[PDB]
């Protein structure tokens, strides 16, 4: 039976799915014109960049 | 430095490529009461590519 | 606490250049305001006088 230790495997899967999704959240343009900070400071001035 | 532009309905698009544009050389022309940039600042142009 | 009134003349279409976090030959090479500025800026006509 390959699904015998699913209770334990779910743990390491959720812990991975918790961080992996947390990495994709960096692509989320939260009310911003870009999700990369270096692109903002390079395209806008500090007053409008902040 | 052109003599006569076109109408608002027949505006003439002037494609520009394979060059290096020093936008500072535009200010020395007629006054610019409005130099608004909606995606970037009017200063970060000489540091970015297009 | 401490108020200072800095003054200098500009011949018209250059007033928008004096702002915290701005670049140019009149900003990096002439007069620069800080990024943590706390004050106000003024600009006005002085025809007959000058």
């Amino acid at each position: 039976t390959p699904s015998a230790l699913g209770k334990l495997q779910d743990v390491v899967n959720h812990n991975a799915q918790a961080l992996n999704t947390l990495v994709k959240q960096l692509s989320s343009k939260f009310g911003a014109i870009s999700s990369v900070l270096n692109d903002i400071l390079s395209r806008l001035d500090p007053p409008e960049a902040e | 430095n052109a003599t006569t532009f076109a109408s608002v309905y027949a505006w003439n698009r002037k494609r520009i490529s394979n060059c290096v544009a020093d936008y500072s050389v535009i200010y020395n022309f007629a006054p610019f009461f409005a130099f608004k940039c909606y995606g970037v600042s009017p200063t970060k142009l000489n540091d970015l590519c297009f | 606490t401490n108020v200072y009134a800095d003054s200098f003349v500009i011949r018209g279409n250059e007033v928008s250049q004096i702002a915290p976090g701005q670049t140019g030959n009149i900003a990096d090479y002439n007069y620069k305001l800080p990024d943590d500025f706390t004050g106000c800026v003024i600009a006005w006509n002085s025809n007959k006088l000058d």
